[PDB]
């Protein structure tokens, strides 16, 4: 859950691979896109509640 | 005897330079560790919530 520890975005999973003298991690990340703009409101009161 | 005198001077100054370089290396390693910790703090406690 720690941000930007492994990957760039929201972390899903990782796969390890060997190297001559090291390790290589393949991180899978989820990134939003195609945004839209809307009008918000904190709370809605009906019948005085 | 001038070769002997300059040899003594050279070896003394070389010893001093070696000591200075070693001290600088140790200080650089410590600073690098501290800055890595600071970078982790910047990445975690600012761009999100801990
Ligand atoms: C939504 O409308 C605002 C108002 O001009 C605009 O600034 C914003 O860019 C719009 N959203 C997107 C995704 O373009």
């Amino acid at each position: 859950k720690r941000v930007d520890f492994c990957g760039k975005g929201y972390h899903l999973m990782s796969f390890p691979q060997s190297a001559p003298h090291g390790v290589v991690f393949l991180h899978v990340t989820y990134v939003p896109a195609q945004e839209k703009n809307f009008t918000t409101a904190p709370a809605i009161c009906h019948d005085g509640k | 005897e001038a070769e002997v005198q300059i040899d003594r001077l050279i070896t003394g100054r070389l010893q001093s330079l070696q000591t200075y370089v070693t001290q600088q290396l140790i200080r650089a390693a410590e600073i690098r560790a501290s800055a890595n910790l600071a970078a982790t703090k910047m990445s975690e406690c600012v761009l999100g919530q801990s």
